[PDB]
């Protein structure tokens, strides 16, 4: 068997039905960079 | 048909799950993941998750949408923490080794002293040392000597051979150093033996590549969680390499190290009980004269004389017997013993 | 010909290695340029393949 991040359902149980559907259309995907330089009034 | 909350969340998440890395962990439902080329994603973390083994450094599940964290996944069976602790028993207790007994009561009073009597530390309120060195020439006693020590001990003991730290995921060096450092604070005061500690301490260069910054690092943490001072438990560390003087020198100042034994030369005295011990797991016949094979050759270590009882064991196979006469083994220490002899100034000395 | 000519109109394959997986239908596939995957059996095959 395996785990795969799992739990007994008494606090996840009624995170698990509508939460999870408001967390991917609305919630975005960012990534992370670094910063060279800037400009001076203007980006 | 009972379990459904189970099987939804089984078929609530994609199918074609990656595997991600843990960056860091910002406890607002969501953090900063690593994908396997490289690339970081600000991405957020399911609730079912349990978050309670969330460590930076541990391995998650990701989705090809939003890749946000599906669940966390175990270490997927690394066993770098577990096989390198010795469960069974070493070699011969004392008397294997001979003729180094001069170094005995060092290694004795420095471990097995604070361990079993830790009551003449405490009728002057003396601190025992933590660190002991052992070098010398290559292959002299030194594992031989390490084996005799661990064989008569009361407590756990670690079996590090050094090329199993260094890795080149960025992390698992000195994340590992921390682990052991765990196991050897939470179980009993083991003794960590990390044999060839030159491959990775010597004269602190710095480079701008990153081949070599893994190695220093993970030097650099180790001296962090030696020196830790917070509670360390009397954890008792031997390290050995050949040479010393390519070494890293802050290990080597007070504080750190204040035993630095050496392994001198040998003798025709220390010789003939190694002849005699490789010697004994043999069809030895009762022709063959050892004595005069001891007498003639004058420098040769055990290493020597394991190549010539298995020189002396394949002439007799050749042959086609079961034992082995004395003129096998007399081949034997003329053919193997010719590798090495050059250099001596006789006759000028007496 | 006709019959090598519909299956030649289809997007291709991978290759993953694997020593070993879990078990409940689900198996770790590592593919060469990337890293792992935690995929699907398929229904054709058996589970056991580790």
């Amino acid at each position: 068997e395996s785990d795969t991040g799992l739990a007994p359902p008494a606090l996840w149980d009624l995170a698990a039905d509508k939460q999870t559907l408001q967390s991917e259309q609305p919630l975005q995907v960012a990534r992370c960079t670094k910063i060279i330089n800037a400009d001076s009034e203007d980006p | 048909k009972q379990e459904e909350e189970r099987s939804k969340v089984d078929d609530l998440r994609g199918t074609p799950m990656s595997v991600g890395t843990l960056e860091e962990i910002i406890d607002d439902n969501h953090a900063i993941v690593s994908t396997s080329v490289g690339s970081e994603h600000y991405v957020s973390i399911l609730s079912f998750v349990d978050k309670d083994l969330l460590e930076p450094g541990c391995s998650v599940l990701l989705n090809h949408k939003v890749h946000a964290v599906i669940g966390v996944l175990m270490d997927d069976t690394d066993p770098l923490v577990t096989v390198m602790k010795v469960e069974k028993a070493p070699q011969e207790t004392y008397a294997d080794i001979g003729g180094l007994d001069n170094q005995i009561q060092e290694i004795k009073e420095s471990v097995e002293l604070p361990l079993t009597h830790p009551e003449y530390y405490e009728e002057m309120g003396i601190k025992p040392p933590k660190g002991v060195i052992l070098y010398g020439p290559p292959g002299t006693g030194k594992t031989l000597l390490a084996k005799a020590v661990a064989n008569q001990t009361s407590a756990t003991f670690l079996r590090v051979v050094g090329s199993e730290l260094i890795q080149k995921y960025l992390g698992d060096g000195p994340k590992l150093v921390r682990e052991l450092f765990r196991v050897a604070e939470e179980h009993a005061p083991s003794i960590v033996f990390i044999d060839e500690i030159d491959a990775i301490g010597t004269k602190r260069y710095d480079s701008n590549s990153g081949g070599e910054r893994e190695i220093q690092r993970t030097m650099l943490e180790l001296l962090n969680q030696l020196d830790g001072f917070d509670s360390r438990g009397d954890v008792k560390v031997i390290m050995a390499t050949n040479r010393i003087e390519t070494l890293d020198p802050a290990l080597i100042r007070p504080g750190r190290i204040d035993r630095k034994i050496e392994f001198p030369l040998p003798d025709e005295k220390t010789k003939k009980r190694i002849f005699q011990i490789h010697t004994s797991r043999m069809t030895l016949a009762d022709d063959v004269t050892l004595d005069d094979l001891i007498m003639a050759k004058d420098d040769l270590s055990g290493a020597d004389i394991k190549a010539i009882c298995t020189e002396a064991g394949l002439m007799a196979l050749r042959e086609r017997r079961m034992k082995v006469t004395n003129e096998d083994f007399k081949k034997s220490k003329e053919n193997v013993l010719y590798k090495k002899q050059e250099g001596t100034p006789e006759g000028l000395y007496l | 010909l006709r019959e090598e000519l519909q299956l030649l109109q289809e997007q291709g394959s991978y290759v993953g290695e694997v020593v070993r997986a879990m078990d409940k239908k689900k198996v770790l596939v590592k593919v060469h340029p990337e890293g792992k995957f935690v995929v699907d059996v398929d229904k054709n095959i058996d589970i056991n393949d580790v």
